[PDB]
């Protein structure tokens, strides 16, 4: 049910 | 339990086991679950080497010796076997194969100018 | 064997912060929170002309891109490479070699016009 | 993956099909088999064989030039 | 994935209909605070072959080091959602 | 090259023969193959080893994908030990699946056919070192075996597979882009060999017990 | 095949070589003996630019084969007669071959008798 | 029976196969104890900072310290030129450079001789 | 270590398995795993601890020696082929510290309750390691075992690394 | 030949282009499967009609286009075999990618890193074809070694499973 | 969703090969207590599986149905061209 992903920064 | 100081360079380092890091126990909560040490412990002085992606030192079902023995076993018989039948090859009962114009002797590459020896073919 | 009691104690208390931890983790309906955008006006017209589904919808949405596709993935770069080719290659020595065409007996030469000779009667067989 | 029939799971039970998969899975077996049939029938040769292998040892020894031994 | 996710109340229905086939357990007396060596009076290797069959039934191993603590289907069902990170 | 190959296509055919693992069964396949067209290249038969890539394309990347439809509805589960009674249940992986292993194993006039066949009897009738022509033909034999191995444990008998399991193989994705193997595996080698120009003399006349060899030492 | 048996199993100075053969002259037999025929010209097969080992005696037969192929085209069913013809002469043109084999066979076979003969009288 | 296992250097012995893992008296029951003391102490203090939540940055550890410096800057100093040493470090220092001159120098004279008489094939050979 | 009665369970659990992967279909499994369960029932009353040492000795010569090559392994056990195929995605929790105001304001509610998280676990930090050393001995921590919460309104001692950690199957 | 040597560069050069879109913005993801997955069925069709060209009259050609570098009396040019060899083996090629391709827009659906994962099977598309068609040693070594790396990238998908980099 | 798990009581191990294993396991003092467990593998729509050789010939019957049409077809049509 749209669980949240937990990544590293992607904007830099 | 130090390295014998026979002046190698080991100096007071311990001597571990040498059993690769894949023998580790893999249901333990490790430290470091990919290389399988915790945090303080002595290191194997060819850890690098024990890697999980290098080499392996777990059991195998079968004995070193006997791998060998069969692995090399087989190896040999089949080159054995190869070198036979190199000598003693398999053939259809047919005479050579036919080729007009001395041989095709102008178009598998020939001087033209000399004129080969005829290699008349007969009928049968 | 089994917990002690001091054991299943914390793996109980440990429990119930996981599952909330977890809990946690479930967006709000909300969430993204997509930043303003700058929809163009043709995405505009496919997306309520393709709401309803119908099966001749979305044969024109798909005749749609297949045909841009053919244009720019296909038409477009065979032009560029033909000028390349025509103009450009073709125009230095040996740089296209074709082998050339093979000539087989009773055919005519489209550039001098000539007849190759047929071949000798075949003496005779069947089958 | 996200797309297809919606085929719900069964627990211990045989999975629900389609009859579109029962379909085309029989058409392209029976078509296996249709392009087997028809092929032997119009081409066995090419598994059979195509031309008679000769018997040498049924050639006369005149055609094949053996003189006679006292020769 | 493309594959059901699972659910407390699944799983704990799946852990005593496993028990449940069980010919060696009583299915009346049976609930999910039984345990095996204290009340159905279970030898310690049929916990071995119940364990067993738990992971058979959802397709992932348990340790023995943590396989011979779960003396309970309760116990059984906390650990399996817990590996699989199951909330509600 | 004819003894590398040969010495190839026996020993990893030998190796699939016990495999449990699916896509390590197919690999082994796979490798027995190309130590076949090496084979062919050792007794000057350049073209016909060409031929055997292209058809060897069609059956051989379908099985794969049949393998990956079976361990993706599992749950990636790749050992066929925990497979079977998948006949009925994937009705079209089934069909695949057994196209393609008689495509490899060389079923007359499917795509397999029109090279391995040519190959072994081109094998048999040349000059060529004796021992090798014959792990060459005890391969072929091992190439039936694997190929049963798979559709027996994989799709006959009874389920094998953890009770909770969505078999599922109806999307068009999937079905799709076997649907246009399974044709290239019945038909492919057919209309490339009619279309392809001939570049050498083929043998067409050999004793009977060596144009069947290939077909007989199959079906045992 | 068979003869195999008869030559590294066998009697190896009454089999043919293979590497060797024919060992007999063409005529030892054959008192008028005819000459091969090749209907082919060089010109013909080098403007088909057919593969040196397809410019045997039966060149002729796949010359209109090729022809009859590109003519044919997009119908790659066709010129299945021509190609027929093509395989038949490669058979009969096989044939001659083991006859050669044959006939080498015979004649090696015919002259152990000799050796057999002429020791055995002195 | 049952075939004894050999163990070797890549093949290491089961440890339910080892006589050493059956015959276990208080003395190793003690000794097996004293190293998960170890062991708890280590990883109590290594987990008294790794769940610090003002740290920001690395665990250094003093195993990982040692096993670089051992293999590293420790070696020569730890170092006697004694028999052993004298005679590997010539076997495996001067042996390949002695064996690889006499290959290419026997090689290049071999070569160097046939150019010189014509019998080398260099007829296509423009690009050294 | 392991006592004599682990090693026995131990044994039992992996004759099973490499059995099961003899025989493949259930129902000769089923067969020859109630003939093996007899092997274990008909030593099961033993006394003499010094025979027991030697039926265990030799049952694990027996297994080594009946074992199967190519043991069914399941596929996340190590050794599998979906072993620690997931962790490329398995990124820890501190890397959101890192995250860009631009990237943060699209999960207002997610940050906003991370936060309460992130206060639950610094004022809950000087407890957790007061309780440790007044349940420690003087010499050291003899073993792994953490003790639970006493009180109440404390969370288990060292808690964030296991309550925080990545889920089995992220993405 | 006018049509054969261009249709014949189409095919490839048909292969490079949502490589160069997606290492520049010129698209929009999401579609990016889907997208790679309808250039080899372009590439596919452009490729059968040299084929069919080989078929009919056996017409084979060398391209030599691009003039790269001269070292003494040794010139390197990037030049292309379209023949018997390079006619067959490119449409089958793509066929079975084709096939594959779309086969993986199921299989990989759920993977985080499915735009990735076609574009590296595009890439080793892009090189196997260098290595079919390379009428000079250096530019088929180009070919060998791309196959290689791309294996490598591919093999190791899942890089935390210590087996799949081994 | 929360999936109905049929009834237990309907697995049985008779009329299955597990029955031939109980008495083959009965003739020896020995019983098979998972019997159940393993009942559903061989009842309902995965009982009466097919065989290797009849596995093969999947769609036989149809393609011949098509062969003797097609073949039909050309004895007859034969006497127009
Ligand atoms: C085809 C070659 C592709 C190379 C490539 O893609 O590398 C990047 C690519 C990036 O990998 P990635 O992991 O997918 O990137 C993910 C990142 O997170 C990136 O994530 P992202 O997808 O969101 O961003 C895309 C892209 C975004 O990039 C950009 O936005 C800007 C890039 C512009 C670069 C332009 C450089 C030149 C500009 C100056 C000249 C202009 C003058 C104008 C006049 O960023 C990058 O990929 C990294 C930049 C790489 C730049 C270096 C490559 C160009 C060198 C030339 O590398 C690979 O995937 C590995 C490929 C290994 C090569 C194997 C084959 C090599 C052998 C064959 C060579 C063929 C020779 C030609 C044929 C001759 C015989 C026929
Ligand atoms: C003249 C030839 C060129 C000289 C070099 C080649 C000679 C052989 C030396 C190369 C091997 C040693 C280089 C370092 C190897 C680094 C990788 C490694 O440690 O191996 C682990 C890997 C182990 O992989 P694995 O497939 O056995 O994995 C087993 C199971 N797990 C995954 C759990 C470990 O072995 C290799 O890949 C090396 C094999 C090549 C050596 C044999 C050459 C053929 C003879
Ligand atoms: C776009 C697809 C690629 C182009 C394919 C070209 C197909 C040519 C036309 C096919 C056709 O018309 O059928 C030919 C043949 C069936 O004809 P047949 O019944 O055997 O003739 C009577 C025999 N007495 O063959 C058939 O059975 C028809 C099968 C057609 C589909 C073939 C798919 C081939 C896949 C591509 C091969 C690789 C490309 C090189
Ligand atoms: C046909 C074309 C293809 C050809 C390729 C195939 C060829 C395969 C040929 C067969 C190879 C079989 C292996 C034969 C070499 C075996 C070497 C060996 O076993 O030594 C390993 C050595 C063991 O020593 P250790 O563990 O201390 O105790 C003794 C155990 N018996 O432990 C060591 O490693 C010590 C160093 C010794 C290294 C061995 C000697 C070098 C060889
Ligand atoms: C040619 C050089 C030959 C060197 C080998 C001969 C030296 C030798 O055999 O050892 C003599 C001596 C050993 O003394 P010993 O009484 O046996 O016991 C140790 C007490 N010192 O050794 C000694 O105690 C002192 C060391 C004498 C040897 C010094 C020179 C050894 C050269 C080592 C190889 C150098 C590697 C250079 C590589 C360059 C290119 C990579
Ligand atoms: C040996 C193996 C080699 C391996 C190579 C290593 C990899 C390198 C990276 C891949 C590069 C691929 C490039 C392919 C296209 C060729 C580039 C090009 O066209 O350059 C212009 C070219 C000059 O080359 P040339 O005439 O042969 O003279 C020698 C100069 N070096 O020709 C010209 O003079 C101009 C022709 C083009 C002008 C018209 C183009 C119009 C296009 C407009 C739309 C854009
Ligand atoms: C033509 C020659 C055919 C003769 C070989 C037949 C064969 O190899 O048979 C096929 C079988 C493969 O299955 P399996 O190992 O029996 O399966 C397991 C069943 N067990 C447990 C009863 C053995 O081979 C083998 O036993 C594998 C080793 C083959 C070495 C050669
Ligand atoms: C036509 C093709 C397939 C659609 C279909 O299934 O019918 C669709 C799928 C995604 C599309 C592409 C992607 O949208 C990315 C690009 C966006 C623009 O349409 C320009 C070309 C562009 C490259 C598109 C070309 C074409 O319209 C595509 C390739
Ligand atoms: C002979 O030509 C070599 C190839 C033989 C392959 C084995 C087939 C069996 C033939 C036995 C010899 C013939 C005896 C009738």
């Amino acid at each position: 049910k749209r669980l949240f992903i937990i990544k590293p920064s992607g904007f830099y | 339990e130090p390295y014998p100081d026979d002046g190698t360079g080991y100096g007071d380092y311990p001597k571990l086991p040498d059993r690769s890091q894949q023998e580790r126990d893999p249901w333990y909560d490790w430290d470091h679950p990919d290389l399988r040490l915790n945090w303080g412990e002595p290191m194997h002085w060819d850890l690098d080497m024990y890697i999980r992606n290098r080499v392996d030192t777990s059991p195998t079902p079968v004995n070193w010796n006997l791998m060998c023995k069969h692995l090399f076993g087989f190896v040999a018989f089949m080159l054995f076997m190869f070198w036979v039948g190199e000598t003693y090859p398999a053939y259809q009962p047919v005479g050579p194969k036919q080729y007009p114009y001395n041989n095709l002797y102008l178009e598998r590459g020939g001087d033209p100018n000399k004129e080969p020896e005829p290699v008349v073919h007969y009928e049968i | 064997s089994g917990y002690t009691p001091e054991e299943k104690l914390r793996l109980q208390q440990l429990r119930e912060l996981r599952r909330r931890w977890l809990k946690d983790q479930e967006l709000s309906p909300r969430e993204p929170v997509l930043p303003p955008q700058r929809v163009s006006p043709v995405e505009r017209f496919w997306n309520k002309f393709l709401q309803d589904g119908a099966l001749w919808k979305n044969v024109i949405y798909k005749t749609y891109r297949h045909s841009i596709f053919a244009f720019t993935h296909v038409l477009i770069p065979v032009w560029i490479i033909h000028y390349y080719l025509k103009y450009h290659v073709t125009t230095k020595p040996y740089t296209i070699v074709e082998k050339k065409p093979r000539i087989f007996p009773g055919d005519t030469i489209l550039e001098t016009g000539e007849v190759i000779p047929p071949m000798k009667e075949f003496p005779d067989q069947h089958h | 993956a996200g797309g297809g029939a919606h085929i719900e799971p069964r627990y211990r039970q045989f999975p629900q099909l389609t009859r579109s998969q029962v379909i085309q899975a029989e058409f392209f077996s029976a078509t296996m088999w249709f392009w087997i049939l028809w092929r032997f029938w119009h081409d066995s040769d090419a598994v059979l064989g195509h031309f008679p292998y000769p018997d040498p040892s049924q050639w006369t020894d005149e055609e094949l030039g053996i003189p006679p031994d006292d020769e | 994935s493309d594959a059901p996710p699972l659910t407390l109340e699944g799983i704990k229905d799946r852990v005593l209909y496993v028990l449940k086939l069980y010919d060696k357990i009583d299915p009346e007396k049976l609930s999910v605070n039984s345990h095996f060596m204290k009340d159905l009076g279970l030898d310690s290797l049929d916990q071995v072959e119940i364990i067993m069959a738990m992971e058979d039934e959802f397709g992932f191993e348990i340790p023995d080091i943590d396989a011979e603590k779960l003396m309970c289907p309760q116990e059984i069902v906390d650990y399996i959602a817990d590996k699989k990170d199951v909330y509600e | 090259t004819l003894c590398l190959g040969a010495i190839t296509t026996l020993f990893t055919a030998m190796c699939a023969l016990t495999q449990n693992d699916i896509k390590k069964i197919i690999a082994f396949s796979t490798s027995s193959q190309l130590g076949l067209m090496m084979v062919t290249i050792g007794i000057n038969q350049p073209y016909l080893a060409f031929l055997h890539i292209c058809t060897h394309a069609f059956f051989k990347a379908m099985l794969f994908m049949c393998s990956g439809s079976i361990i993706h509805s599992l749950n990636d589960e790749q050992d066929i030990r925990k497979m079977g009674g998948l006949f009925k249940a994937m009705p079209f992986t089934t069909t695949a699946l057994i196209v393609g292993s008689l495509a490899l194993t060389g079923m007359p006039f499917l795509t397999g056919f029109y090279s391995k066949d040519l190959i072994i009897e081109a094998a048999n009738t040349s000059y060529t070192n004796a021992w090798a022509l014959l792990m060459t033909l005890i391969a072929t034999s091992f190439t039936a075996i694997y190929s049963t191995r798979i559709i027996f444990f994989a799709l006959l008998g009874q389920p094998r597979f953890p009770t909770l399991v969505n078999i599922n193989e109806n999307n068009p994705l999937l079905i799709n882009s076997i649907k246009r193997l399974l044709i290239g595996s019945l038909f492919a080698g057919y209309i490339i060999s009619n279309n392809i120009p001939p570049t050498t003399i083929p043998q067409m006349t050999m004793p009977y017990y060596l144009k069947t060899t290939a077909l007989i030492v199959t079906i045992l | 095949g068979a003869h195999l048996a008869r030559r590294y199993l066998g009697d190896a100075s009454v089999e043919p070589d293979p590497l060797r053969m024919p060992t007999f002259p063409p005529d030892y037999g054959f008192p008028e003996r005819k000459e091969r025929e090749m209907v082919a010209t060089q010109q013909e097969m080098n403007d088909a630019q057919l593969v040196l080992q397809q410019r045997d005696y039966c060149a002729h037969y796949l010359i209109r084969f090729l022809k009859c192929k590109r003519d044919s085209f997009p119908n790659f069913l066709a010129c299945k007669h021509e190609r027929h013809d093509w395989d038949y002469c490669e058979h009969l043109d096989y044939v001659k071959r083991m006859k050669e084999f044959e006939r080498e066979r015979r004649l090696l076979q015919r002259k152990k008798r000799r050796e057999q003969r002429e020791a055995d009288m002195a | 029976s049952f075939p004894k296992y050999e163990a070797s250097r890549l093949s290491s012995l089961p440890t339910t196969l080892d006589p050493a893992e059956y015959d276990i008296s208080s003395e190793t029951r003690k000794a097996q104890a004293e190293r998960l003391a170890i062991r708890s102490r280590l990883k109590r203090e290594y987990q008294l900072q790794y769940y610090d939540p003002s740290r920001r940055g690395v665990i250094e550890d003093p195993a990982l310290v040692r096993w670089t410096y051992a293999r590293s800057a420790n070696i020569y100093p730890n170092f006697r030129p004694n028999t052993k040493t004298s005679l590997l470090g010539a076997l495996f220092g001067i042996g390949p450079l002695v064996f690889w001159y006499y290959v290419f120098k026997t090689d290049r004279d071999r070569k160097e001789k046939l150019i010189q008489e014509g019998k080398l094939d260099r007829t296509f050979n423009i690009s050294y | 270590y392991l006592t004599h009665q682990q090693k026995v369970l131990r044994l039992y659990k992996r004759a099973l398995r490499h059995l099961e992967s003899w025989c493949i279909h259930r129902d000769k499994y089923r067969y020859f795993a109630c003939l093996l369960r007899a092997r274990f029932d008909e030593h099961k009353n033993e006394k003499d601890m010094v025979k027991a040492t030697q039926l265990l000795r030799e049952a694990e010569e027996e297994f080594w020696h009946g074992q199967h090559p190519q043991p069914y392994i399941f596929p996340e056990s190590p050794g599998g082929t979906s072993y620690e195929r997931y962790e490329c995605y398995k990124v820890p929790e501190w890397c959101l510290d890192d995250w860009h105001p631009s990237e943060k304001a699209m999960y207002p509610d997610y940050f906003a309750k991370r936060e309460q998280w992130k206060k639950l676990r610094r004022e809950s930090w000087e407890r957790e390691v007061k309780q440790l050393q007044e349940e420690t001995p003087v010499g050291g921590p003899r073993t792994e075992a953490l003790p639970p919460a006493r009180k109440q309104g404390d969370l288990p001692p060292l808690w964030w690394h296991i309550v925080t950690r990545p889920r089995e199957r992220p993405m | 030949m006018n049509m054969f040597s261009s249709l014949s560069l189409v095919t490839l050069l048909l292969l490079t282009m949502p490589i160069m879109m997606m290492s520049f913005n010129t698209y929009k993801p999401s579609n990016y499967p889907l997208y790679v997955k309808t250039a080899i069925s372009y590439a596919f069709i452009t490729s059968m009609i040299p084929t069919m060209m080989f078929i009919h009259s056996g017409q084979e050609l060398i391209i030599s286009n691009w003039h790269w570098l001269t070292i003494q009396t040794l010139k390197l040019s990037l030049s292309f075999k379209m023949d018997y060899f390079s006619m067959m083996f490119i449409p089958v090629a793509l066929f079975v990618t084709w096939s594959i391709m779309e086969f993986s827009m199921w299989y990989m659906y759920s993977d985080p890193n499915i735009n990735k994962f076609f574009k590296y099977l595009l890439l080793f598309l892009i090189t196997m074809l260098i290595l079919v068609t390379a009428n000079n040693l250096f530019q088929l070594f180009i070919g060998w070694e791309g196959v290689g790396i791309m294996s490598f990238l591919l093999i190791g998908w899942w890089y935390g499973r210590a087996d799949a980099n081994t | 969703s929360k999936m109905e798990l049929p009834d237990y009581k309907q697995w049985k191990i008779e009329g299955t090969p597990l029955e031939t294993v109980q008495e083959k396991l009965a003739a020896r003092g020995l019983r098979d207590p998972w019997g159940r467990n393993e009942a559903w593998r061989y009842m309902g729509g995965f009982a009466n599986n097919v065989s290797f050789v009849g596995a093969l010939l999947k769609g036989f019957k149809w393609g011949f149905a098509a062969f003797v049409v097609a073949i039909g077809a050309e004895y007859y049509l034969e006497s127009q061209k």
